[PDB]
């Protein structure tokens, strides 16, 4: 029995509180195909799991005829390497690494600091970085001036412990924009991405497959356009790991016969 | 030991290959064998030394300088990318299934058929099934309406791509009446498509999209574009083959990974594949 982690990243992960009775609500599309939904307990109650990866997860479930338990990640990060002396990685590489997960299923970025302890399947979305902010304030990208050089006058910043945290401490060069930034960071996406609707956040620089989609949904909103940045999500397994191949396998054969798009049409359309 | 051979293909702007300085390999390039026949009614011939250059040739220098190794870089002399041919493999991905080649670097398409006989790295540039039309053309991807029925629209899209590649090939298993009706404008190669699209005879040509962005990025005028990077069809890369089980693997993709990390490959792409149009 697979021990699945995941976190909540919509429209990747949802997470929904359970019926009264321990079961999860039927629904359906708009266009008529069933929401499939899987119990998964998270930070500790069951709850209802669906979205882009949960679907993703099933067909990998049913095409390698596996079993699993779906949780979310303890501390609710996706993970950095920390310092203890000896390092330790947090947030979901933590759990994968030390047992508490046989598989990551979520929007996981593959890197190299990461590819160095764990294994990644090919990609199953390909994407990048890009800015969120709210209508009304106008930002030319990534080299405004008010992020360049940056000011408390103008806030912005990403998710602590995430794959945008490692990306701007590794370089040199953004270590004034990693400065403003570490010191204004959020523990979730959800939580900075109100906080730019609240005016309380100027900027976010995040996952365009998540930035997009909460521009197309919530339309006070808007994002800067570019990506000046590019990276993919990838299932996560340990080193050794019997299921990397055939996982791989899947992925690949999932978006060769229009699976994937199936699923970008149904949860980031 | 260390020293590795490594089989190439040409496809500019990933291979360019030039022939040698009358009057040693140039500048830009690194030396590339090809074995050329002496005629088609024998399997005589003489090792052509020649000169490579281009994206994929500048991945393969930085991955010998990290990786630390040393190469005998040579092109395919029978197909191109890698199509089993009644079971049997031809093209780049040929040479390493039967141990001629340890790893094979070009515009080499990761797909799943291929990742069972062969290890493929990390991908270094994205890639998939794009559609290119003049500006002005509305259609959203290969999954559009009027390209799965056709005939629902008058009058029908004018579209194709060029045959017996892995796009005709993942049209037919998906989409079965769409390849139907496009064999009827089939296109002899990439530059035939764009001369019919810029001349009114097509209206939508269907192939690799990393191709495609090269060419409207270069076309004069910037007549020609294609659909947004999100509406691409069965995404996937140009990776680095390598044989089964390969050593080399796990190194090649950590130093892959550091080079989309570091910039080192944002710069390679602006030096190669980004254009005058946008
Ligand atoms: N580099 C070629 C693949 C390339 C050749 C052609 C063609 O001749 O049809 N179309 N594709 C292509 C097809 C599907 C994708 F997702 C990406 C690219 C290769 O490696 O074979």
């Amino acid at each position: 029995r697979l021990k699945i982690v995941t976190i909540h990243q919509e429209p990747f992960v949802y997470v929904k509180p359970t019926m009264s009775d321990g079961t999860c609500k039927e629904e359906f599309t708009v266009n008529g195909d069933p929401v499939k939904k899987v119990i998964c307990t998270g930070p500790t109650v069951p709850q209802c799991c669906y979205g882009f990866c949960i679907d993703l997860l099933i067909k990998l479930a049913r095409t390698m005829n596996f079993t699993y338990e779906v949780h979310l990640v303890a501390d609710g990060k996706f993970g950095t390497q920390e310092r203890v002396n000896k390092k330790e990685w947090n947030g979901m590489m933590g759990e994968l690494l030390s047992g508490q997960a046989d598989m990551i299923v979520a929007p996981l970025t593959i890197n190299n600091e990461r590819a160095q302890y764990i294994e990644f399947s090919k990609p199953f979305k390909y994407q990048g970085l890009t800015i969120l902010v709210k209508k009304g304030t106008r930002i030319t990208g990534i080299n405004d001036p008010r992020l360049r050089n940056p000011s408390d006058k103008f806030i912005y910043a990403t998710v602590k412990q995430s794959s945008v945290d490692i990306y701007f401490r590794r370089q040199v060069e953004l270590s004034t924009m990693y400065r403003h930034m570490e010191k204004h960071n959020y523990e979730s996406a959800a939580e900075a991405i109100q906080a730019v609707r609240d005016n309380k956040l100027h900027a976010f620089i995040w996952d365009s497959a998540v930035l997009e989609f909460e521009a197309s949904q919530k339309c006070d909103l808007v994002t800067t356009g570019e990506l000046f940045f590019r990276s993919g999500f990838g299932i996560g397994m340990r080193k050794d790991s019997p299921w990397k191949q055939n996982v791989s396998l899947s992925i690949l054969k999932s978006h060769e016969n229009g699976f994937m798009e199936d699923l970008d049409k149904t949860w980031v359309r | 030991d260390n020293h590795l051979s490594i089989v190439t293909l040409e496809e500019a702007p990933f291979v360019i290959v030039e022939d040698i300085d009358p009057l040693t390999c140039v500048r830009n390039t690194v030396p590339c064998r090809k074995f050329v026949k002496i005629n088609n009614s024998t399997n005589e011939g003489m090792n052509v030394k020649k000169c490579c250059k281009g994206f994929c040739i500048d991945i393969l220098k930085k991955l010998s300088r990290t990786v630390k190794f040393t190469y005998d870089l040579y092109l395919v002399t029978n197909g191109k990318h890698g199509k089993k041919v009644n079971n049997v493999w031809n093209g780049m991905i040929g040479e390493v299934v039967y141990q001629r080649a340890v790893m094979a670097v070009g515009s080499l398409t990761i797909n799943e058929e291929r990742s069972e006989v062969v290890d493929f790295s990390v991908p270094f540039v994205e890639t998939g099934i794009s559609v290119m039309v003049s500006r002005g053309t509305q259609v959203t991807g290969l999954s559009d309406k009027k390209f799965q029925r056709p005939h629902d629209y008058s009058p029908p899209f004018r579209f194709g791509t060029v045959p017996n590649g892995s796009t005709e090939r993942n049209i037919r298993n998906n989409y079965p009446y769409m390849h139907q009706y496009m064999t009827r404008f089939n296109q002899r190669g990439v530059e035939d498509a764009l001369v019919s699209l810029k001349t009114g005879k097509l209206d939508a040509f269907i192939y690799d999209a990393a191709v495609l962005n090269y060419k409207a990025g270069r076309d004069e005028g910037c007549k020609l574009v294609t659909i947004g990077s999100g509406y691409i069809f069965a995404t996937t890369g140009y990776g680095i083959a390598l044989q089964k089980g390969s050593p080399w693997k796990r190194q090649i993709d950590l130093a892959l990974l550091q080079f989309v990390g570091d910039g080192e490959m944002e710069e390679l792409e602006t030096l190669w594949l980004t254009g005058i149009c946008h």
